[PDB]
């Protein structure tokens, strides 16, 4: 169904109060698009290279939960390393 | 004169 | 729980560089006044720690160091820094061997670099004489050549200690807010 979206939004809310597991500095940019199939629409975290993210936990193989270290930015879904790689591969194929 | 106010500032900083 | 993400401390450690070289009185006393101020302005929210090990060395023959600071000791100190930041207290390093931001550029520390800048080399010279001159002038000059936007997170070019302190505090209060949203709940 689309109570998958419900459970994903509920996992997001539960994460808000959890500790920061680790922080990362990004080496690539991610500009979210609807076709990236985010667990909750509109809740992907985009970033530029050299931004900082606070990470709370792993949702699934394609998505982590965390936030940009920036005032007013809130918790959302961050692409996993595997998800970043699969987007880059799908783009390279489509471009050939 | 700007350099002289600079020096007094930094002398006071070091003293603190 | 090619890599797109590097793991860095949860609070970027603050490192002071300038006006000149550490270990000499002008730089040591100017930075000390700043550490003294942070200690009291951020009381209960800050950890200020001495780092004597040469964290500039942080990143089939075994890699070793040619100075007294070993790669194992450096690694131990990197892990101590990550752990000090884990609960999101502000972290400030009094790091003895870091006089230039390029020395931490290749580590995983991702520091906030605070550049304590004396704008005029003539003012720096007179300061030092008011108390090894040439190594001090070259170090200050090297700092002045860095591209400021990419190399430094904060530049304190104010000639009054009070004004340099409030500028640094304003920066660190904003970083605090960025790292602690309400929805989450020399020395
Ligand atoms: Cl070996």
């Amino acid at each position: 169904r689309r109570e998958a979206e419900r459970q994903a939004q509920a996992q997001l809310e539960k994460a808000k109060t959890k500790p920061v597991a680790f922080a990362v500095r990004t080496n690539v940019r991610y500009s979210a698009a609807q076709e990236d199939d985010v667990p909750v629409p509109g809740m992907a975290i985009s970033f530029e290279a050299k931004d900082f993210l606070h990470v709370k936990e792993k949702f699934n193989n394609d998505w982590w939960i965390g936030r940009l270290v920036k005032e007013g930015c809130e918790i959302g879904f961050i692409p996993s390393p595997v998800k970043l790689e699969n987007m880059r591969l799908q783009h390279e194929q489509r471009a050939k | 004169q700007q350099l002289e106010e600079d020096l007094k500032g930094y002398l006071d900083w070091i003293t603190q | 729980f090619t890599p797109p993400y590097d793991v860095v401390p949860s609070m970027r450690p603050v490192v002071l560089v300038g006006p000149s070289l550490k270990g000499y009185e002008v730089t040591d006393m100017m930075q000390k006044a700043l550490f003294d101020f942070l200690k009291h302005r951020f009381e209960g929210r800050i950890s200020i720690t001495r780092v004597t090990a040469d964290i500039s060395l942080a990143k089939a023959i075994i890699e070793r160091s040619n100075t007294r600071s070993s790669l194992a000791e450096v690694q131990s100190e990197i892990e101590r820094i990550f752990e000090l930041a884990r609960t999101l207290q502000l972290v400030v390093l009094d790091a003895d061997t870091i006089n230039h931001p390029a020395q931490l550029s290749k580590t995983s520390l991702a520091p906030i670099i605070v550049y304590v800048k004396i704008s005029s080399p003539k003012v720096l010279q007179r300061l030092i004489k008011s108390r090894h001159l040439n190594v001090q002038m070259v170090a200050a000059d090297k700092l002045a050549q860095c591209p400021p936007q990419e190399s430094f997170d904060v530049i304190l070019d104010e000639n009054q200690l009070e004004d340099a302190c409030e500028h640094l505090a304003d920066y660190l209060e904003a970083y605090w807010k960025a790292t602690h949203p309400p929805s989450s709940n020399r020395t």
